[PDB]
C-alpha cells in the first residue's frame, strides 16, 4: 500500500525551530512530489510549498515563503519541513501529501494530491504543563417547574490539550455537551462541559463532573449543586 | 497578428499514405536540444489542404501533423490523453503532466521551424518517414 | 493569491438521499487541472475527482465532477450518511497551488431555538482573582447564531470567546458557549449581566440575566 506517516504532535514555545517529517512508502519516492498543506483550528486548508525529491526542487506560497523551509532525504524516502522561529499563531495541523505530476505507464496517474498523511499537530505556546482548574456551573435557582435544567462545570487554564470529561463515572451521558477547548490569549486552555437533566431531580440526584488531564498527572472530581 | 505569430516549433510529420499518425506509448515526442526531460509531452494535430489538379478538379494534398508541447498550440487547453479528431498524444515516460508554459510557440519572424527528428528506433506508421 | 478559488455555497444542508451539487469558480481558466477533496470530521482529506473529471480510484460511482476552464461542479448524486463532509477544490494549472475555501454538507432539519442558560462565576473561582460568566445555547438548528454580552445595558466586546459542538448525530442540532472574561476586579463593579441570543427560530432575541449576589 502507498502511504505517508508522519512524525508526532509537537508541543513548542514561541521562537523555538522545529523540524517535522513525513515517511514514504510503498512507492518510488523519487516519481512523485510532496507538498506541505497547513490548516488552522477551524479553518480550511492551504498550501504552503512542494518539493520534487528527485533534484529538491522546491516552490513555496508567498505567505510562507521565508518562514519555512522544504527539504528532503530521498535516499531515505523522507521529506522535512523546518521553521527557524515558531509563531503562536502557527498552532495548526500540517499535511504532507504525495503530490502525483509525472507520467508513468504502470499505473493510472491521480494527477492532485493523492495519497495525505495522517497529519501532524503543533501547538507553540509561551506555557508549560499545567493542569486545570475546575468550577461549577450550578444549576438556576429559577430553573423550571417541571422542566429541564442545565448544569456543568469550567475546565479552566490547562496546558497542553487533552483533557477528559465524564459526569458521574460515566453513569450520565445523554444530554452532555463537552465543548471543544479554546486556547485563550494568555496560552492555556479552557473549556465548559454542560448536561441538561430534569428540574425535579437537582434535589435528588448528585452530579459529578470527572477531570483528568493526563500531562500533568491531575484528576479532579468536583461535585456540582445548586 | 496572432495566427501569422504562432506555429509550431517542429517541421511537419508528411502523411504519405492512407495510414494517420499514431505512436507507442512513450515514443513521438521529437528531439528539441532545448528542452528538459520534464518537457517531453505533447500533440501532433492534423491539417490538410486543398489545390486545384492538373485534371482541373479540387484535390487534397497528402496531411501535415505538426507537434505542440502540452499546453500550448491551438488546442492548448486540451488536457494530456483528451479524445479529439485529428489530435495525436505523445510522451516520454516521466515527463511532467504540466503546461509547457516556457516553451510557448514559435515566432516565424525570431526563429524558423526545427527539423523534426526522432530517436533511432521510433516505430513509425506506412508512410511516415523521419 | 494569483489563481483564486470560490466555492459556493460555503454550507450546503440536505438529507441522505438526496442529491448534492458543489460550487467551484476560478478567477481565471484553470483547463482541466482541478481536483475535489473530501476530509470527514477528524480526519485527513482525500483525493475524490483528478485534472475536473476523473474518479479517484476506491471513490464510490455517485461521486462526479464536470467543468473545464473557470466553472467546476462535484455532484453527489444520493448522498449517503458518510458524506457528511467537508469538500475543497484545488487547482494544479500554476504557482502557487491554491484551494478554495470549503463547502460544508450537513445534515437538514427542522429549525430548533436555542434553550438558554446563564452562569453566574462560582464563589471558588471568585477567590482566584478572575471571573468567567457562561452563556449556553443548546440543541438548536440552523448553526448561525449571535450572542451578545451586556454588563450593565452595556454592550461588550473583545472579552468573551464562542467554542460550538459539531452537529449532533442523534437530533443534528448544534449547541454552543459563550465565556465572558473578566477581572474580579471589574467583575464587583456591575450589577446586571446579561446575554442576548438571536437565531432564526426565535422571533424575537433571547436574554438570560442575573444580579451579582443574587
Amino acid at each position: 500500500e502507498v502511504q505517508l506517516v508522519q512524525s508526532g504532535a509537537e508541543v513548542k514555545k514561541p521562537g523555538e525551530s522545529l523540524r517535522i517529517s513525513c515517511k514514504g512508502s510503498g512507492y518510488s519516492f523519487s516519481s512523485y512530489w510532496i507538498s506541505w498543506v497547513r490548516q488552522m483550528p477551524g479553518k480550511g486548508l492551504e498550501w504552503m510549498g512542494r518539493i520534487d525529491p528527485s533534484d529538491s526542487n522546491t516552490n513555496y506560497s508567498p505567505s510562507f515563503q521565508g518562514h519555512v523551509t522544504i527539504s528532503a532525504d530521498k535516499s531515505i524516502s523522507t521529506a522535512y519541513l523546518q521553521w527557524s522561529s515558531l509563531k503562536a499563531s502557527d498552532t495548526a495541523m500540517y499535511y504532507c501529501a504525495r503530490l502525483s505530476v509525472r507520467v508513468w505507464f504502470g499505473e493510472l496517474p491521480h494527477y492532485g494530491m493523492d495519497v495525505w498523511g495522517q497529519g501532524t499537530t503543533v501547538t507553540v505556546s509561551s506555557a508549560s504543563t499545567k493542569g486545570p482548574s475546575v468550577f461549577p456551573l450550578a444549576p438556576s435557582s429559577k430553573s423550571t417547574s417541571g422542566g429541564t435544567a442545565a448544569l456543568g462545570c469550567l475546565v479552566k487554564d490547562y496546558f497542553p490539550e487533552p483533557v477528559t470529561v465524564s459526569w458521574n463515572s460515566g453513569a450520565l451521558t445523554s444530554g452532555v455537551h463537552t465543548f471543544p477547548a479554546v486556547l485563550q490569549s494568555s496560552g492555556l486552555y479552557s473549556l465548559s462541559s454542560v448536561v441538561t437533566v430534569p428540574s425535579s431531580s437537582l434535589g435528588t440526584q448528585t452530579y459529578i463532573c470527572n477531570v483528568n488531564h493526563k500531562p500533568s498527572n491531575t484528576k479532579v472530581d468536583k461535585k456540582v449543586e445548586p | 497578428a496572432n495566427m501569422n505569430n504562432t506555429a509550431s516549433w517542429f517541421t511537419a510529420l508528411t502523411q504519405h499514405g492512407k495510414e494517420d499518425l499514431k505512436f507507442p506509448r512513450g515514443q513521438g515526442v521529437p528531439i528539441n536540444t532545448n528542452s528538459s526531460p520534464d518537457d517531453q509531452i505533447g500533440y501532433y494535430r492534423r491539417a490538410t489542404r486543398r489545390i486545384r489538379g492538373g485534371d482541373g478538379k479540387m484535390k487534397d494534398l497528402s496531411p501535415r501533423w505538426y507537434f505542440y508541447y502540452l499546453g500550448t498550440g491551438p488546442e492548448a487547453g486540451l488536457p494530456y490523453g483528451a479524445n479529439k479528431d485529428g489530435i495525436i498524444w505523445v510522451a516520454t515516460e516521466g515527463a511532467l503532466n504540466t503546461p509547457k508554459d516556457h516553451i510557448g510557440t514559435r515566432n516565424p519572424a525570431n526563429n524558423a521551424a526545427i527539423v523534426l527528428q526522432l530517436p533511432q528506433g521510433t516505430t513509425l506508421p506506412k508512410g511516415f518517414y523521419a | 493569491a494569483e489563481i483564486v478559488l470560490t466555492q459556493s455555497p460555503a454550507t450546503l444542508s440536505l438529507s441522505p438521499g438526496e442529491r448534492a451539487t458543489l460550487s467551484c469558480r476560478a478567477s481565471q481558466s484553470v483547463s482541466s487541472y482541478l481536483a475535489w477533496y473530501q476530509q470527514k470530521p477528524g480526519q485527513a482529506p482525500r483525493l475524490l475527482i483528478y485534472d475536473a473529471s476523473n474518479r479517484a480510484s476506491g471513490i464510490p460511482a455517485r461521486f462526479s465532477g464536470s467543468g473545464s476552464g473557470t466553472d467546476f461542479t462535484l455532484t453527489i448524486s444520493s448522498l449517503e450518511p458518510e458524506d457528511f463532509a467537508v469538500y475543497y477544490c484545488q487547482q494544479r494549472r500554476n504557482w502557487p497551488l491554491t484551494f478554495g475555501g470549503g463547502t460544508k454538507v450537513e445534515t437538514k432539519r427542522t429549525v430548533a431555538a436555542p434553550s438558554v442558560f446563564i452562569f453566574p462565576p462560582s464563589d471558588e473561582q471568585l477567590k482566584s482573582g478572575t471571573a468567567s460568566v457562561v452563556c449556553l445555547l443548546n440543541n438548536f438548528y440552523p448553526r448561525e447564531a449571535k450572542v451578545q454580552w451586556k454588563v450593565d445595558n452595556a454592550l461588550q466586546s473583545g472579552n468573551s470567546q464562542e467554542s460550538v459542538t459539531e452537529q449532533d448525530s442523534k437530533d443534528s442540532t448544534y449547541s454552543l458557549s459563550s465565556t465572558l472574561t473578566l477581572s474580579k476586579a471589574d467583575y464587583e463593579k456591575h450589577k446586571v449581566y446579561a446575554c442576548e441570543v438571536t437565531h432564526q427560530g426565535l422571533s424575537s432575541p433571547v436574554t438570560k440575566s442575573f444580579n451579582r449576589g443574587e
